[PDB]
DNA sequence: TTTTTT
C-alpha cells in the first residue's frame, strides 16, 4: 500500500523507461543511464528520496524495501520507448548540446532527448571558447598536419568533413581511410578526436574486415552499437607479402543502417550503425573483387607531411612522399593524453559542422585515389 | 543435535561413500549408484527411517529435515576411497560372486565389493 | 484460497494462455504478447485489480502476493491452445486488420483472432485514406524503381506479388533482389520495414551457408512468427572464393516448421510464415544442383538509376540499366520519418487483394540462373547399345563446349547410361 | 505428518513414473506427458485435488505445500519402469487401440499401456466401420497398384504384409527393397500411409545407408525415397545395424540397388517388393484416415498372427 | 537507519570505488584491489569496523548486516573514475615509491593514486638504502654482463635506458631484441628484472609476434593489459629452417596505447599498453615486410661476455661472437631466484630512471644493427 | 558475537590459506587440498570442534551456523600466501620427507611446508631402513641394466644423477635422452620410478617435442605444473623434426602454455625431462644453444617376474632409498646436471667446424 | 550455460 504508493508517484516521474530491445534506462544525474549488471533502479529509488515527503523518505533506506518498490515499478512498465532519435544533439554526463544552435541543455530539458550514450565527461562552458591560449596551439598543430595551401584544399576539406561526421548520430555510407607515411600526423589526429568526443569514440581490429561478422558471438561488431566513431588500423599490406584480401561484401553491410552480429551470452543479432569508420594505413587498400557498388563507398584522405628529429631532417627532404618536413615535438604527446586540447578540439568540431551542413550532409566517394 | 544424532546413525551403515573424482555413491536398492544423475542421498534418508529408533523416524517425513541431515553427511565424508578394483569378482543383481572359491556373496558382504558395473541377471 | 479464488477468477476471464511450445501468452493493452525475460503475468495481475471486489484489489498491491497467484494460475494451466491461424489478420498494437474484408477490430473482438505478434504501433484511420500528397509521392518513387512498361509488365508483378509480406502463413519460394549498384534496392527493405514494422526482421547469411543444428543459433530463433525475413548482400562466389549456399538449407527453410533456439531457451521449434528476401548485386551459386533446388528459386531484377548529375553520362552508357534518374538525397530521411508508413501500407493491402485468386502462391523463375543453365537443357533434352562415344559425338555435335565443356564433363565422368534422346 | 500421508495418496495411484533416463512422467488430461522443464506434478497435485478427502484437499491450494507434496514424491520413487512394452497397440491422442481384439480403450482404461508416442489425431468407430463406400473407393487402388492373378500372388502378398508391419511394436529385422518404376503406385502407398499412422511414419533420405537416427526412437515406419543410381553404395557395414529400432525399413527406388560388397550373410536380411504394373488433393485430405486403419487392422489379424 | 548510517560513513572515507571497466575496487592494507569473482565490499566492511564508533562496530560481526551495508554501498555508487593516470608513481603492496623525488607513501598520501597494479610485495626502507654488502655484487654482475669500455658506451647506455623503462606507466614506442650468442647473461637480467618489479611483470609467448591479434579469444594479449614488462624468448632460425616469419603489423600494433583482444567468455576488447617489450634471442629477426615504418619501432642491445667453464675456456676464447670469457658461477641463480638483489636492482633502476628521464625518456631505434634492414639503408 | 570468536579461533590456527592463483586452500587429513568444487572449509569445521571449549563445539553440530562461520572466515583471509616454496621436501598423503636428514613429518609439523601435490600414496616408514632382504634383491635390476665395470663408471653416473633429480622441486637445465635398443632396460627404469614417486610422473607424446607450445589450448604442458618427472616414451622413427626450439623453452622456470576453457599461461617447471629414444635424432637446427641442454644415458646390456612385482608396487619404498641414496652423493652442495655433447652422432661435425 | 574447441 504505501510502498506501492512510492512507486506509483516514482514513476509518474518518467525516469524510469522500458525500450524496444527490452532495456530498462534510468534518469540520474542528469543522464540516461542504462546497464544490466548495476542495480540502476533501486539507485534511482534511493537518489530520488528527497523529492518525496518525509514519512516517504524514511522507509527508501532499507535494502529490502527499496526492492519491494523495484518490483512494484517493474510490473508497472507494459509499454516501450524509441530512444536515441536524434541526430543533432550530443549528450555529455551533465547535459546534452544542441549541434544547431550551440546552447546546452540541463535538467529536464535534457530529459527530453532520450540519449542512452554520452561522452563520460561533463561539459565546461568556460572551456567552449574560441578565444583561448591553447586555440592558438590547436591551430598551429592541424595547420602543421593539413597545410592551408592551394595544392591541398579538396584533401583539407574532406579531412574536415570527415572529422566533423563523428558529431552527428546518422548512418553514413562512406569508409574513410587515413592514408600517408611514417610520422605524418595519423594517429596524433586518431588521440585528438578520442579526447574530444571521449566515450563515442572506439577502437577495434582488422577482424571485422576481413571475415565473417555473424558466425557466433563477435564482440568486436557488437560493441560498435550507437557508436559514432570506429578506428582501425594498420593494415598489414595486402599486396605483396602472403595475406588476406579486404573482402568487397564485408564493406557493403558496414554501410548498412543495421549491422548483424552478437556479443557473447546475448540473443540480440541488431546493432544500429551511426559510426564514421576510420582506417589508418601505410599502404592502400586492395579489395578482393572490386564493383562499382564497392567504388561508391570508399573515401581516401592523404598525410603528406614529415614531423622529424633534426638527425632525420635531410633524408626526409629527399623522399617523395611528403611534401613538407618539419621540426618534431616530445611533449606534445603527453599533452594530448592529459585532454588538454579537449574542449578547443570540440569547438574546431562544431565549427566544421556547421560549415558541412548546407542543408544536408553526404560523404563522397573518392574513386581516383585508388590503384584498384 | 538431535539431526546430527540421526545423520550419525546413519553414517555407521557405509551407505555413502565419496569417489575421488568428486561424486557419491549411494547403497540404494542393492545396487551401488551414482549421483549428478538425480540427488539419491535423501531418498535413501527417506528409505532407511524404518532402522532408526521411533521418535527419529517422523523427524524423517519432513524433506526440509532431510535436507539438513544431508548437509551434516556430506562434511563428515572427507577420506575417498576407490571403485571397482577388486578383480577377482564377477557381480550379478543378488551380490557378487567370488572368483576362487565359487562363494557368491550378497547383501551385506556384497557391498564390501564396490562395483558398478554387472552381469544381468538374478543368482 | 483467498489467493487461489483471486487466481481463478483471473483464470476465468481467459487472459492467460498456453501455447504448444510451452509459452505463455497474456491479453494486455488489447494485444497477446508472450516474452520469456519479462513478468507478463504479473504485470497481467497488476492490470486487471480493477476487474475485481474491491477486497480483492487491496491483496494484488504486494508483489509477494502476486507471485503466490503467478503460481497458483501456473499450476491450473494443463491445456494448450492453437495460435496464428488465421493468415489473413494483420496485428497492430490496438487492434486486428480484417486484409480480406476491411473492417478495424478492437478490444474483445481482436481477442478471438489470436494473434500473438504486432506491428509494434497502432493503426490509424485517418492515414488509411489513399487520397493524401504522400500517396502522390509514393506512387511516382514505386514507379520510378519498378518503370510501368511492357517490357517490365512480368517483372512488375513480381515485385508486386512485397504483399506477400502480409500473409501469415508458409511461403515456398525464396526471392532475390538482384540489381546493379543505386537501383533502388534499399529503398523497398526501407519502406517496407517502415510499412509493417516489428513483423520485419534482418537476419545473416549464415542460415543460408552454414549448417542448421540444435545448438543456439538466435539467427534463426528470431524468425518465429515472421512474416519478413531480409538477408542483405551476397558475396561474388567466383573471384573471391567463399563459401557456396548449400542446397539444404533452401528445404528447411521452406518446411512450415526450422530448428533453432535462442540462448538460455530449450524453444527449439520456430514457425515459418516469411516471406524470404535477399539484396544481391550478383546472382546466387550453389554446391549442389537438383530439381528439387530449381523449383525454389525466383529473382526480381532491378534496371533504373538513381546517380547525381555528374554520372549521368556514364549512367546512360552502361548496359547494365534501362533508365537513368535524377538522385534525391532528401528521401532516406524522409523514409526514416515513417511518412510514407500508412501510404505504403494501403498499397500492399491494394496489391494483397489483387493477387488472391482466390489462392495466391510464388512461382519460381529458374531461366534467370545462370548456375541452373545445365540442367535445364539435360531435363529437356534426355529421358531416363548407345556406346559412350556415339553419345559423346552426338552430345557435342549440336552443342558448342567453350563454355558448357567442364558441364558435360562431369555429367559424363561422375554421372555414369540410360538415357534416350527426344 | 499430514502432508506425507498426502503425498502417500497420489503415489497409490501410479500417475507418477519414474524412467531411466533420469526423468518422470505424469499421467495429467488423459496422457502419459514426459517433461524435463515445466511443473507437471505439482500440475498434477492440483488436479487430483478432487480425489482426496475434504481436508486435504484445502491444503493443496498453497502452492508452497504443494511443492513440500512434490519433494516428497520425488523422495519416494526409487525404481525406474518401462515405456512403451506391449507391441500390439496403436496410440492414437484419445487413447489406446487393441489391435488384435478389436476394441478401443478409450479414455482411463489406456493408463495400464504407458505409451509416450501418439499418432497425433483423434479415433473413432463410427468411422472406423467394417463396410461403406471408402473400403471400396480404394479396392481398385489397392488391386491395380498391386494385383494378384496368381502371377503376382506372393508379391502381393509381401507388398500388404510389409505394410501391416508398420503397425508392431517389435523391432521389424527386414529392409524390404520396394522396386518397380514410376507411377506405378509406391508413393500412393507413401501418402495412404502418412494418412494412417500419423506422426508415427517419418520420412529421409538416401545418407541412412548410403554413408536421422536419433530421432528414430518408436518409429514404427521409415520410408526412405528420392535415391540415386548407385551402380556410393548401400554400405554393407550398414544393415547390421540398421536391422538391429521400431520400424520397417522400406526403401522404394527407381533404379537397381548395388551393395558395398555382398557375401553369404548379407542375402539373409533383405526382402524385396516389385510392382510389375508400371487421388492428390484428395489422398492428403485425409479422406480414408480410418478406412486405411481398417485395412492395416484386417492385415494384421493375417500373417503377422500369431507371429510375423 | 543504522546501517544506512554505518554505509554512509563508510563512503565518506572513499575507500570503494567503481570504476570505468565495470569493477569495483576497495582499500585494504594500504592497496587498491579488486577481484570480479571474489567481490571485496564485506571484506572492508570488516577490516574498517575500528574506525568506527563501539555501538557501530559490533553490529558489524554479523555476516547478514554486512550485506546489508553491502547493498546500501553499492547503491550509493553511481559515478565511475579513472585509475593508473600517474606514470612517475611505482606502486607496492603496502604503498606507493614516488620515482620523481624518492620518498614512499603509507597511508592516505597513497590513496590518491589510484593505481589497481603492485608489485605484489612489500617495500623494505632498511635495504633501498645503496651502500650493502649486496650491491657491491650487483655491480660486480651488471659490469660483467655489459663492460663499462669505450667501445660498449652506447651500447651499455641503450641497455640501462631500456631496464631503467620499465619502470614507467607509459606507452612505450620501440620493442627491444636482447641479442646474443648462449650464455651471454641475457637470461640473468630477466630474472633480476623479474625479482625487482615483481608483479609489474609477463612473460608471453611468440603468437604475439607472428599470429594475428583478434581471431577469437587471446589469453596472450589481454594479460599484458596495465603490465610495465612484457618478455619474449628464443625465437627461431627463420633462415635455416622452416618457420614463420615475424609479421610487420603486429609490431605496429604492439606499439600503439590500446591494444586489441578478449579474453575467452569476455567482451571486453580493448587493453591500456604500458609494457616495454624484450624479445631475448641468438639469432637476428626476419620479418614479412620492410618499410619506415618498422625500421622506426626496433632496437637491438649486443650481449659479448661468455661466462663458461674451464673445459671450454680455450674453445670460447677463440670464438669471434664474444669479447670476454668469464669463469661460471653456479650458485647465482639461486641466490636470484631468492631475491637476494631484489632492492639493490630496485635502487639501480631507480638511479638510472633519474638519469635517463630527464626531462623526458623516449627510446630510440637502432636500425644499423639489423641485416634484414640493409637494403633499404643502401639507398 | 560467538560465532565470531568461533571463526576467530579457527582462523588462529592458519588451516585456512588464500593463494595467490585465486584459490582457497584447507588443511584436512595431514594434507592441502583445494577449494574448487566441494564445502572443503564447512568440513574442516566440524572435524575442527574437538580443538574447542565445550560451550563452542556443541553449536558447530548445525549445518546453518557452520555456514556463518565460514562466511565469517572467508571476510579475514586479504592477504595471499606462496606455495611449493621447498626444493628439499618429498609430499606424501600423510607428511613430508625431508630428503636431506630422511626424518618424516605427519602432522602439526607437515603444515608448515605448503605442499599442495602429493605422490598419491601413503608412506611406510617400516621399509624405509637400509636392511631387509628387499633392498639387498635391488641391487640386481639396477646393476644388471647399468653394470658396475670401469668402462661404465661416467655412464652409470651419469645415469644415477638423472634419477636422483626427480625428487628435487627446482628447475632443470638439461633434457636427458635414454637411449638403447628393445627390452634393455629403460621400461624397467620408468616403472621403477613411476612406482617410487607415483603422482609426481607423467607420460606425454610428441605435442611438446615437435609442435608448437603456444596457439591454441595445450592441456599436456598445463598437467606439467609442479611435477617432477616427465618421460617422452614413445618416439616414432624419424615426419616431425625435433625442433629445438621446443626444448630451449622447455628449461626455463616458466612456460607458456594454456588448458582448454583457461586464461592462466604461465606454469611452474619444475619437472626432469627423459626422452626414450631408440634411433638418432634429428633437430631442425644444431648451434650452441642447443649443445649446452642436451645429455645422453646409454643402455647397452642386452638380456617373467619382473612384469608384475613391480607393477604390484614391491620396490616402492626400496627404491626411493636408493633415490635418497643419490641424493645425498650429488649434492656437494649443489646438483646441477650438465650437457654431454659428444655422445650425439649428429653433434660430431658442428664441434669441430 | 554458453563459449570454446573440434
Ligand atoms: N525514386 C527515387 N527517386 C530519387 N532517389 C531515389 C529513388 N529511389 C531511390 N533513390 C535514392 O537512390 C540512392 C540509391 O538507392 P539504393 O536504395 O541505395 O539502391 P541500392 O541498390 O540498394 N544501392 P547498392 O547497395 O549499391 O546496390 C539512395 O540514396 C536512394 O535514396
Ligand atoms: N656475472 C656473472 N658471473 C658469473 N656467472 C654468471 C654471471 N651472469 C650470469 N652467469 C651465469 O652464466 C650462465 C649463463 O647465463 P644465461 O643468463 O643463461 O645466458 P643466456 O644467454 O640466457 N643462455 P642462452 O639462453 O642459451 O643464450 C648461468 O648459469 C648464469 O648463472
Ligand atoms: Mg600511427
Ligand atoms: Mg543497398
Ligand atoms: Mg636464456
Amino acid at each position: 500500500n504505501k510502498l506501492f504508493n512510492i512507486a506509483q508517484r516514482i514513476l509518474d516521474t518518467n525516469s524510469v523507461l522500458l525500450t524496444e530491445r527490452g532495456d530498462h534506462i534510468v534518469w540520474i544525474n542528469n543522464s540516461w543511464k542504462f546497464n544490466s549488471e548495476e542495480p540502476l533502479i533501486t539507485k534511482l529509488i534511493l537518489s530520488i528520496r528527497h523529492q518525496l515527503p518525509k514519512e516517504y523518505s524514511s522507509e527508501l533506506l532499507c535494502p529490502r524495501k527499496r526492492k519491494t518498490v523495484e518490483a512494484n515499478i517493474r510490473d508497472m512498465l507494459v509499454d516501450s520507448v524509441e530512444t536515441d532519435t536524434y541526430p543533432d544533439k550530443l549528450p555529455f554526463k551533465n547535459g546534452v548540446l544542441d549541434l544547431v544552435d550551440g546552447m546546452f541543455y540541463s535538467g529536464d530539458d535534457a530529459k527530453k532527448y532520450t540519449c542512452t550514450v554520452s561522452t563520460g565527461f561533463k561539459f565546461d562552458d568556460t572551456k567552449f571558447v574560441e578565444d583561448s591560449p591553447e586555440m592558438e596551439e590547436l591551430m598551429n598543430i592541424i595547420n602543421d598536419i593539413q597545410p592551408l595551401t592551394d595544392e591541398n584544399k579538396k584533401n583539407r576539406e574532406l579531412y574536415e568533413k570527415t572529422l566533423s561526421s563523428c558529431l552527428c548520430g546518422a548512418t553514413k555510407g562512406c569508409l574513410t581511410f587515413f592514408f600517408g607515411e611514417t610520422a605524418t600526423g595519423k594517429s596524433t589526429t586518431k588521440r585528438l578526436l578520442k579526447s574530444a568526443i571521449g566515450d563515442l569514440f572506439v577502437e577495434t581490429g582488422q577482424t571485422i574486415l576481413t571475415d565473417v561478422l555473424d558466425k557466433g558471438p563477435n564482440p568486436f561488431i557488437a560493441n560498435m552499437h550507437l557508436k559514432r566513431s570506429v578506428f582501425c588500423s594498420e593494415l598489414p599490406d595486402f599486396a605483396c607479402s602472403g595475406s588476406k584480401k579486404i573482402r568487397s561484401d564485408n564493406i557493403k553491410k558496414l554501410t548498412e543502417p543495421c549491422v548483424i552480429g552478437r556479443p557473447c551470452f546475448s540473443n540480440k543479432i541488431n546493432n544500429r550503425n551511426h559510426a564514421t569508420i576510420i582506417i589508418d594505413t601505410n599502404y592502400k587498400p586492395v579489395f578482393d573483387r572490386i564493383d562499382n557498388a564497392l567504388m561508391r563507398r570508399i573515401a581516401v584522405v592523404r598525410f603528406r607531411t614529415h614531423f622529424s628529429q633534426p638527425s632525420g631532417r635531410e633524408a626526409a627532404e629527399n623522399n617523395d612522399a611528403y611534401d613538407k618536413v618539419k621540426l618534431l615535438d616530445e611533449g606534445l604527446d603527453g599533452k594530448i593524453q592529459n585532454n588538454r586540447y579537449r574542449f578547443a578540439f570540440l569547438y574546431l568540431l562544431v565549427k566544421w559542422y556547421k560549415k558541412y551542413h548546407i542543408p544536408i550532409m553526404k560523404l563522397y566517394p573518392t574513386p581516383e585515389e585508388i590503384p584498384d | 543435535n538431535k539431526l546430527f544424532n540421526i545423520a550419525q546413525r546413519i553414517l555407521d551403515t557405509n551407505s555413502v561413500l565419496l569417489t575421488e573424482r568428486g561424486d557419491h555413491i549411494v547403497w540404494i536398492n542393492n545396487s551401488w549408484k551414482f549421483n549428478s544423475e538425480e540427488p539419491l542421498i535423501t531418498k535413501l534418508i527417506l528409505s532407511i527411517r524404518h532402522q532408526l529408533p521411533k521418535e527419529y523416524s517422523s523427524e524423517l517425513l519432513c524433506p526440509r529435515k532431510r535436507k539438513t541431515v544431508e548437509a551434516n553427511i556430506r562434511d563428515m565424508l572427507v577420506d575417498s576411497v576407490e571403485t571397482d578394483t577388486y578383480p577377482d569378482k564377477l557381480p550379478f543383481k543378488n551380490g557378487v560372486l567370488d572368483l576362487v572359491d565359487g562363494m557368491f556373496y550378497s547383501g551385506d558382504d556384497a557391498k564390501k565389493y564396490t562395483c558398478t558395473v554387472s552381469t544381468g541377471f538374478k543368482f
